[PDB]
This record gives C-alpha cells, structure tokens and sequence, in this order.
RNA sequence: GCAGUCAAGCGUUCAUAGCGACAUUGCUUUUUGAUUCUUCGAUGUCGGCUCUUCCUAUCAUACCGAAGCAGAAUUCGGUAAGCGUUGGAUUGUUCACCCACUAAUAGGGAGUGAGCUGGGUUUAGACCGUCGUGAGACAGGUUAGUUUUACCCUACUGAU
RNA sequence: AAGCUCGUAUCAGUUUUAUGAGGUAAAGCGAAAACUUUAAAUAUGUAAGAAGUCCUUGUUUGAACGUGGACAUUUGAAUGAAGAGCUUUUAGUGGGCCAUUUUUGGUAAGCAGAACUGGCGAUGCGGGAUGAACCGAACGUAGAGUUAAGGUGCCGGAAUACACGCUCAUCAGACACCACAAAAGGUGUUAGUUCAUCUAGACAGCCGGACGGUGGCCAUGGAAGUCGGAAUCCGCUAAGGAGUGUGUAACAACUCACCGGCCGAAUGAACUA
C-alpha cells in the first residue's frame, strides 16, 4: 500500500454516500440409502417389535400439523427437527434473507420424502418473498419463489438456499 | 433434478386490489370467542401488516460517531451533544431529578431488611426443592 | 563453505607479555596477572613478533568460526585489564527508607551487607569475588564503586548486587527503589 | 555466474544462419 | 549467510534513494560551467549550517556554487594528466581534503580574497576542536540555557531530557518533584583543550554558540590565463 | 562404474530417395559401451522425433584425456527433470580429468537433490584456461599463492584390536 | 454452513481456460444491561460404597512474566502432577441442579458385572389403560418375586 | 480310469507379414485450425495351400456351383512340441478373500457395481525381530560347490571395508513413500537460481547536515511535521516527507529517509532444493 500510494456503475445522489437453459445449481446431488434417514424405534418391555420409524433428517412439516395417536402413528418426526424458516440467498444482488418456508414441492431420491417434507440437500421449496419485494411485470407482485436448499441440514441446523430466480 | 421452465417462474402471486381488500379487514375483523378457527388461508401477511405507530425508532448514533472518536485516547468529541439551552433550565433540570431520586430511597426502605440483614452479617435460608415441583424438564 | 583457514590478530602493548602453553593464558603487566582456560575452544595460538600475536582455525565451520572472533575478544580484555582496568560505578535509588549499605568481612570473607532496603527487617549478603574492591565514594551521595582487573569478576559482581534488592509483588513504576549501574569504564584512565 | 558466455550467443546465431538458408535455397 | 542474519530495519518513508542518475546530474553540470564562468574556486567547510549556506548562495544568485561527492569532483575536473576538460586542472584537484564545496563565478579576485577574509559567523564548538570557554552548571537546579542569564528569565528543563543527561551527557542527576537537580557543580569543559565528542554535545544541548564558523579557501583556477594558484587564507 | 567419455554418432535409417542423412554426434558420459548407446537414443528423442528402430550407430567411440597430468578447472552446466518443474545449475569442481569431474559431479548431486543418474542431464563440460574467470569461491581458495596447510586433524586407522602406547594423533 | 467480495499463488509454459491461502461482507428477530417465565420425542445403559494407581489438558499451594498491576484484591499467560480437591438437601426421576464450609471444592484413564449391592436384564401371580371378533400384544402405567467358590496354581501380605 | 474308433504334419494363453478399427495427434505442405490424405506401437479380431493351383467349358459375357485333365516336397512365415477330440460313465465340487491393470458412477473421508490377469485355498523352504495375501523360491534321501532376496558393531554367519558429500534433535534417524497430521512457521546449516548495488568508494559503524514560504489551511481550552479531518505544493539543493517514531499542556531536544566525511572490496533482496 506504501508502493501503491508512492507512485501517484453510476447511481443518484441520495443512494451514493451508501453501500449494501434452465439448470438449477445442484442437479444431481449424493443418493441417501432409506436405511440411513430412517432409525427404528422398538416398542414393548421386551423391546421386541419394531414397525416404528423415525425421520433423522431435518423436515418442514406444514403450516396445521397436530400428531396423530400413538398407536397408530409410525413415521415419527420429531419436533426438533421440523424447520420452519430457510435462510434464502440472490444469485442477483447479493443480500440473503430469513424467510419462511411455504412448501416442499421437489424432492430428490424418490417421492416418499417429498411427501413427509425432509428437507436434505438438494430440495427444492416454496418460499414466501415478501422482504425482497419481487413484482412481475403485470404489476401485481409476488411472494411464492422456488428454491433449491445449498447445504446438509443435518450436519448443521440450518437450512440454507438459493432462489431460482 | 430435471431441468424446467417450471421453477425460475413466478408461483403464488397476489392482486393489487385484493392487498387492498386484506388491508382493511384487519381494521374491520372483530374476533367472536363462541367462534373457533379451522383453516387459515395462506397469505403473505408482512405486506398486510404494518399498522401505523407515532412514535419511531432511535435513531443510529453508532453511524455518526463510532466508538473509538466516542472516548479514547483517539478521541473526537470536545463537546456534548445535544447539551443543555439555559443555566437557569440546567438548574431547573437538577433539582427535580435530586428529589426523584430522594423518592426512590425512601420508597425502597419501605419495599426493604435486605441490606440490614447483611450488616448484622447474616443471609436468608435456602430455597426448599419440592416448592420447584413441578416445573421440571 | 568450509574456509580453509582463518586468522585473527590480537595485539600488545608494551606494558604486557602473554604467555601460551596449549590453550591455557596468562597475561602479565603493570596492575597485575590474569588467567584464562581456553582448552574447549579448540584453535591455534602463534606468535610473529613480540607485539603481534595470531589465532587462526583450520577447516573450520560457521559454529566454529564464530567462537575463534570471540577468543581475539577475550584475550583482548585481560590485556586492557591488566593495564587500563576496569571500574564500574553502581548508585542505590530509594524513595522514603535510606538504603543502609556496608563491606563486614566474616571469616575473612569478605561480604556486601544491604539493610533496611524498601522497610525490610532481611538482611541480603552478597560476597565480593577474588580480585574486585569494593569502595564507596568521597564527595558524592549514595555511590558504590567495584573495580578489579578481570572484567567478568567485576560485571558479574555488579549484576548480582542489583538482583538481590529486586522489587517483589509491587508495581515497577510506582517503586524506584533499586541499585543500578550508573556508568561502565576504566580505573585508568584518564583516557 | 558463468566464464564463456558470450561464445554462444555467437554459436546459436552462427548455427541458425544455415537453418535461415539452406531451407530456402 | 545462507541464514541467522542481519534483518534491516524497514520502514515506509517518502523520500528514495538517488543512486547514480544524480551522481551524473553534477558531473554534466561541472564540465558545463568551466567552459561558461571564468574564474572557479574551492572551499574547505567541514561543519556548515544550512541557513548559513542560505547566506552564502543568495549573496550571489548569477555566480555558481555546486557542492557534491568528492569523487564526483575529482573525476570532473580530471584525476590524472591526460583525461581532463581544460589544461592544468588536474593540479588544483589533487591538493583538497575535507568537505569540497566548489564554487564557479564570472568576478573579481580582489572582492572574493577579501570576502571570505571579512566573513565571520557564530557556531558550536564541535569535536576534536579548542573552544575558548568553560562552564560549570549551577548547583541546584538546572534550566535550559544553564547560567548564561538571569534564572527567572529562563524556564527549568524538561524531565523528559534526564534519561539523556543521566546516560548519554553523563553528568550525574536526579529530579525532585518535575525539575531537574544537581548538588555540586559539574564542570563541562576548560580553556584551551580538546574537546571530547561528549563535551560537545553538552554544549549543543544547552545551545551555546561561542565558536567562530569561517570557511576557507586554498586554491585558484582561472580559464582565461590557464593556471592555478594557491593562496593562504583561513 | 567408473566413468568412460564417449563418442556416439547415428544417422537414421537410409531411405528410397533419401541418400545419406545428416550424421547425429554426442558426447555421452557413461561406464560401458551399451549405457552410452542407450544414453544416445534418449537425448535424440527430446531434441526431433526418432527411435531405436528407425535409427543406426554409426561410430561409438572412446575418447580418452588429453593432458591427465596437469590439474584443471571445470565448469560444468547441469540441469535435472525434478521435482517439480527443472532448473539449471552451474558448480565449478577442480579435478585432473574431465571423467573424473562427473564421477565427482554425480556423487554431489546424489548428495543433495536425492536425485539418479537417469534424472540427471549434463549440458556441457568446459575447462577453464585462464584464472579469474573461476566465479565461485571454494574452487578460488586453492588457486592462492604458496598454499600450506596441516592435515585436518589426522585420524589414525586402526589395525589390532588391543594396543600398548596411548595413541598420540601425530602432529 | 451457504452465497459472494479482495488476491499471496497453483494451473506443463500462462494474469483475465477453472481452482485459490490469510483477510472480509451478508441474517439466525427490537442498538439504551428491558427481560428472554421456550424446558418441544437421547429407544440405550449406569450409579455408589470400599480401595489403589496413572495422565496433565493446573482448581489450590511454589517460583516467574504481562496488564492503569498505587496499595488490597483480581484477570491473562509461563515452568510445574511434589501435595491436596469436602460436608449435606432433592427421584410427582438427578444425563442435573441449588447453599455451606473451604487454601481449593480441576478434568480425565485403568477400573472395581463373582468384593457387596440399588435400578434395569427377567419368566411363572395380579390390576388399570391402548389395540385386537378372539387367543393374545403393546404408546403405557402400578405392584410381588431362591444362584449360594478358593480347599488347587499364580499374584499380594506376613511367617520358617 | 476303463478304454480304442485318429497318431495326423497337425496343434499352440507366442511373435512376424498382409489387411481391418477406435484416430487419440506428435510429423504436414496444401485451396484461401478448417482439411483428408498418411505414420509409430497401445489392443483386440480375422487370414497365411493338397479337396492347393490352372487349363478346358457344362448348369442357371459376368457370378456362384460343376464335368474332365496336368502339376510333389524350401510344399509355400518364425519358434516350440506329438498327450487333440470321441461313444458310453463316474468320483468330488457350485460362490469368496487380497492385490494389479483397464473403465463407469462417486464425497467430510472412505468407496460402489461391472472386465481381465495374478496370489491364497490343497504349499513346505530362505529373508522382512514377529505375521494368510510383502521380497526370493521347480519339496524323493545324502555329499560338495555357487547364488537369490536380505545382510556384514555385538547379539548373529559375513569389511568397526574403501570413497565423496549432508545432519546435532532438552527423549534425531535407521519406514511402512511415490500419503496423513502438510500448508505453512525458524536470526538451524549447506548448495543453487533470478534480479539489484559497487574504487564516479558499496555493506556495517561512528561524526556532520536534515534547511527556507511557515507556527500551510480549517479545526480548539491548547496541536507549531508527530489527538484529528481534507489537501499534499513551490523554492534553494549535495540532500532534507506540508514528515518515520520517542517526546512537551503547547514549543523545545533527540531520532529516521535522505545526502556527506572518515574507513576500504565485496554486499543486499526474493525465491528453489
């Protein structure tokens, strides 16, 4: 900088003086075996009937959810594991937002777990975009944006994603 | 994942009548307790919220001075700010803010034991656990 | 790179003689004789005339070839000992309790006794080593003054006298209080 | 760092002196 | 050494070295007044102030003073017999010493034998050189002229100055609440005798100019005529 | 081995419409007659496109020491295809013949690159004729005049198992 | 972690084919110490009396170093395992908590499932819940329930 | 095995010759890398004579199938050797581990399923202190000689051999290696590479200069180069920043960056191993 100092866009007045094919960016993303994901929970005094299951994966699980009785529950998924808001990234701009999840609609590795809503990598999810303030020309503004989740939620809790745009 | 026109597209999308439309509602809905919610209908409510406070936020010091200027030994700041108008308003705006405190003494001496415990040099009993239960993980 | 031979020059003057049998030195002059075993450093030791005397290595190491300098230097001191001297003049700061500083000789001992250093009823002892004098200085306050001959005898003294009145558990910049070596010379001088 | 440099800037002219001439006629 | 070194001490200053392209700058400089300016000269000046030279150079704005690298000048004028720009050149070249200090002018002889005869200013006395004066320091407290006034005039010296009087000056000291102290009375120097490199700065410190700065001058070329002459004048 | 210089010239193979080509010479430094050869082809692939099989020696030849009497200075070019991309390399050795110079040469490389004979691709052998132009300063040391000095501690090599004396390293 | 930004460098040679350290910007919820009473499914056994030893990744004692270290008290760091590290309450459970003494109540390993036990292995008895047309089994929950060596070799402790 | 129905000049985990293919590009030049011809083994397939060739001219000029004749061993590349298939039949066995080479899909990192060839299982022996897969190795019983891999201070048979270098570790290394902790930290040592500086005197030391517009403008209780914010210019120069730091309430004084005198010959910086 001593070496660099020796030798010697275009925005408005009120925002300068300031500062801040159709791929999606993850196709084809590690395969996850249903043996892992799904531990077995044994039941009894003899613990010696299995049938229980329980998602290890991170879910969104709805808006209106309620658990269902014990006996006839199964596909257990436990409410530590239940994100409701994803934290949202622009390939454009660059300013990430916490935003809440409105559905799973595309889930890799098979249509059971876009069913229960495991969220994994690679997963592609409704968000509600309110904050960024997205209108289509039409001028009737949006908040429903698809967007593919970046990270394993699993190995650290929380769930990243990018917009697709 | 198999590449689409689906997604990169617009899903959901609201009219700029119907924001209008929710907008009100807030002011007119009147909740009923002999009545009970089902469903909710998904809509996006921070666009609908927002109702008019007057008042405001603080504003931002931390922008104008830093830290460092604030009190240092770099340290730009002579003089305080706002500061007061009159020496009479400065005298006017102690004498009140003694007796205020001068209240809150004698209040607290009422409220109390506390401190006269600890210069007769003794503390209160502990706790007893069964008045936890229950509370408990 | 391995030099393949090496050679200091190591000068005297009239007043000394010094004389070398394998690495042991002695230098003989007007204030009196030092001696010096050198038997570990390893270096010849040659004689061209009288008032020039040479030490050189062989094939020698960087490692090496740094302890021959440092030979030219020691046996340059004992020669400006036993002529010039050396003299070194210690002063003795205290703030609020006089530093009470006295020879006593025990057994022959001989031993500097510092009392009443900061208030403290302790005693420190130091014992003065074979060849340094201690005395203590005509018109001026608070001046302890060691000199002797050999130089390491004379600064190693001088060291520990500081180091037994060392400040314990209270903040340097608050507490002055200390002995210190004001000045390093010569006993002669003028020069 | 070397002694006989300056030959063979004058070899490498002198060689390539032929491969200007005997290619072409 | 490969390596456990010398590291030099860096640092980020403005100013960079000069190198050779100024050691040529003086050198095409030289050998164009000789020809231009008639008579040229040589002077000894050791120690100078600047702001004295400041005197010297406006004094006369047309007659030249070029000062520079012995080894430069020398070269200039001309080392040996043969390679030099005029004839017996080389003759004044041998015969300088100290700080050159070369001067080129269009003037009179008369007017410069006697100006640098006239010229005298106030300096230090310096090391290595008999200055006639002697001090000893009061013996109380010390002030920053050190009794060479009335002592309600002067200001006490600066605490932040003891460290050096204490180490480097030498004089023993010690300071009692912020000024400076002493019990007895130290004396600096005495008439006719050498001074130590020391004893000068004691006289630099407290700021004592009683030392006469002249410069003088040995030899003498002039262009027209083609030969030297060498003149004493001190 | 020890060392034997060699000539080796080859010529390629002779052609319908091609008589006599152009003749190839080399100075390989080698122990035997077959590495040379062998040596030969390998520099002849890098510098234009040949093969053993497309190719012939012409002449393999010894070339022996002019003057190995006289002590000589070289300076030896070196580069080597490691580790990492190569570097050139000039060392100064001070020996009697230029064979014994690369003998002397490829033990020191062996020593401090952790590098093989293979590796190891020597540009060009040169004595140098006139002092002063020896830039390095090990091989400068010994060219000094009137040059003494003492055997560098003498190690006595031990025959018996069991002596008498107290032996005295003599000196 | 995700998405970028600068660029000491790699990429056979190489600035602008792709990679890329050290720095660095984005939110995971209000800038005025307000509370923020958030305790949100460990499907696997450990826990404690007695007694020994080891590690150091040092809580205390020893000696040092650095701090606005005036004392006094303390924080941060260095060598250091010589020597210590407790008393109780709480099972509508204690993977913890609190209050009390204390110079200090540091963290671990080999533990002590044949030295002795409490929960849990765990069977036959019984009741309540859920499920089953039923025999029965389990989302549960509660109560009752015999494994008892040494006299052999070695080790250890004493003894001829 | 019992066999006998061949012991024929036929067979082969092989090479060469001819021809085919991936055509990777390294030759190579076009008519202005786009050609579109052609070359080296890298690897896989076919073919290389006894019913074999040629003349004559039937069947439905040519082509495929034929009628009748004449032509024998350098008989149609190399090297090897005789052990190939039958008809009946009848014992045991039917999933598995390690490495290597191709190749397809893969991330915290392992790795996964295909193809081939080795090794072990049924297999001792020499070495690797010890050891399923590592280095060597054609098991009747003895004798002599010479070696493999591995070794030659002592344990321990065999140089406390010879030669050139490098290394000092306050618990080196003697290696699993063509990895992991790995990328870097060191005023530890040696050898290189590329730029600079230098008898117009370098590098290191001391000694002297380091100045004038000026205490530059705003800022302020006070800021004179050095608590700060914007500029950062001109002059005289051998050289001297509207200032690198220590320092004063402010100045002062010292310092460096830059010149200069003394001394005298090599020195500095950044990389690679």
């Amino acid at each position: 900088a001593h070496e660099q100092s020796k030798v010697k866009d275009a925005l408005p007045t009120y925002l300068l003086d300031r500062e801040q094919k159709f791929s999606v960016p993850l196709p084809k993303v590690r395969g996850i075996s249903e043996e892992e994901m799904f531990k077995v929970i044994k039941t009894g005094k003899s613990r010696s009937k299995s049938w229980k299951r329980m998602i290890t994966k991170h879910t969104f699980v709805g808006e209106g959810f309620t658990r269902r009785p014990v006996k006839m529950e199964r596909i257990i998924r436990p409410s530590a594991l239940r994100q409701k808001k994803a934290n949202v990234t622009h390939p454009e701009l660059g300013v990430t937002v916490f935003l809440p999840i409105l559905a799973v609609k595309k889930n890799p590795q098979s249509p059971m777990y876009t069913q229960l809503g495991v969220l994994t990598k690679g997963t592609i999810i409704e968000v509600n975009v309110s904050e960024l303030g997205m209108v289509t020309a039409g001028g009737k503004v949006v908040w429903g944006k698809y967007a593919q989740v970046t990270n394993e939620p699993d190995r650290d809790g929380c769930v990243n994603a990018v917009l697709l745009v | 994942v198999q590449p689409d026109r689906r997604w990169f597209g617009n899903t959901r999308v609201i009219s700029q009548d119907a924001l209008q439309h929710f907008r009100s509602a807030l002011g007119e809905t009147q909740k009923d307790t002999y009545q009970v919610l089902l469903r909710r209908n998904k809509l996006p409510m921070s666009l609908l919220e927002e109702k008019d406070a007057d008042e405001s936020p603080k504003a931002r010091i931390l922008d104008t001075e830093s830290y460092a200027d604030a009190f240092g030994p770099k340290a730009q700041r002579k003089r305080p700010r706002l500061a007061a108008s009159n020496l009479e308003d400065l005298v006017k705006a102690t004498n009140e803010d003694i007796t205020k405190y001068e209240e809150k003494q004698v209040l607290d001496a009422t409220l109390g034991g506390n401190q006269e415990d600890k210069e007769n040099g003794w503390t209160s009993a502990a706790k007893e656990a069964i008045f936890s239960k229950g509370q408990s993980k | 790179m391995k030099y393949i031979q090496t050679e200091q020059q190591i000068e005297v003057p009239e007043g000394v003689t010094v004389s070398i049998k394998s690495r042991i030195v002695k230098v003989v002059g007007p204030r009196g004789t030092l001696t010096k075993n050198l038997k570990h450093i390893d270096v010849t030791f040659t004689k061209v005339n009288n008032q020039l005397i040479k030490v050189a290595v062989h094939n020698g190491g960087r490692k090496h070839v740094a302890a021959l300098r440092t030979v030219k230097s020691l046996v340059d001191n004992m020669i400006t000992g036993v002529t010039k001297g050396y003299k070194y003049k210690m002063r003795y700061v205290y703030a609020h309790f006089p530093i009470n500083v006295n020879i006593v000789e025990k057994d022959g001992a001989k031993f500097i006794e510092v009392r009443n250093f900061l208030g403290d009823k302790k005693i420190r002892n130091v014992p003065v080593r074979d060849g340094v004098t201690i005395e203590f200085s005509t018109n001026v306050k608070d001046e302890i003054v060691l000199s002797g001959n050999s130089v390491e005898d004379v600064s190693q003294n001088a060291a520990d006298l500081q180091q037994i009145c060392r400040v314990r558990n209270k903040d340097i910049r608050k507490f002055l209080d200390g002995i210190y070596v004001s000045h390093k010379g010569f006993i002669t001088e003028d020069l | 760092n070397f002694p006989y440099k300056a030959k063979i800037l004058e070899e490498i002219e002198a060689k390539k002196m032929k491969d200007l001439e005997e290619r072409e006629l | 050494m490969p390596r456990s070194k010398r590291s030099k001490l860096v640092t980020l200053a403005q100013t960079d070295k000069k190198g050779r392209e100024n050691k040529e700058r003086i050198f095409d400089e030289v050998r164009e007044a000789l020809d231009t300016y008639r008579y040229v000269w040589v002077l000894h000046l050791d120690d100078v102030r600047t702001p004295v030279l400041q005197e010297i150079r406006t004094s006369w704005a047309g007659s030249k003073l070029i000062m520079g690298k012995r080894k430069v000048l020398q070269k200039a004028l001309g080392e040996k017999r043969e390679e030099e720009y005029k004839e017996n050149l080389y003759q004044l070249s041998k015969l300088c010493s100290g700080v050159t200090g070369l001067l080129f002018t269009d003037e009179d002889v008369n007017t410069v034998k006697e100006y640098f005869k006239s010229y005298v200013r106030s300096d230090y006395s310096r090391p290595n050189t008999k200055a006639p004066l002697t001090f000893t320091i009061p013996e109380g407290i010390v002030y920053s002229r050190g009794g060479q006034i009335p002592a309600e005039e002067d200001v006490p010296m600066i605490h932040s100055l003891e460290p050096t009087m204490r180490n480097k000056f030498e004089i023993p000291t010690k300071i009692k609440a912020g000024k400076i102290t002493i019990d007895s009375p130290y004396l600096v120097c005495t008439e006719g005798e050498k001074l130590d490199v020391r004893q000068a700065l004691i006289l630099k410190q407290f700021g004592i100019a009683a030392s006469e700065f002249k410069v003088k001058v040995s030899a003498y070329y002039d262009n027209d005529s083609s030969t030297v002459e060498s003149t004493n004048i001190n | 081995a020890h060392f034997k210089e060699y000539q080796v010239i080859g010529r390629r193979l002779p052609t319908e419409s091609v008589p006599e080509p152009k003749l190839f010479r080399m100075r390989i430094f080698a122990s035997n007659e077959v590495i040379a050869k062998s040596r030969y082809w390998y520099f002849l692939q890098k510098l234009h496109k040949v093969k053993k099989a497309s190719g012939e020696i012409v002449s393999i030849n010894q070339i022996n020491e002019a003057h190995p009497t006289k002590v000589k200075n070289f300076g030896v070019w070196v580069r080597y295809d490691s580790r990492s991309g190569t570097h050139n390399m000039y060392k100064e050795i001070r020996d009697v013949s230029r064979v014994a110079a690369v003998e002397t040469l490829y033990q020191d490389m062996a020593a401090r690159h952790r590098a093989r004979f293979r590796s190891i691709h020597i540009l060009k052998v040169a004595e140098i004729e006139k002092t002063a132009d020896v830039k390095r300063q090990y091989v400068k040391q010994f060219l000094t005049k009137d040059l003494k000095f003492p055997l560098p501690h003498r190690v006595q090599k031990s025959t018996k198992t069991f002596s008498y004396k107290r032996p005295s390293t003599f000196y």
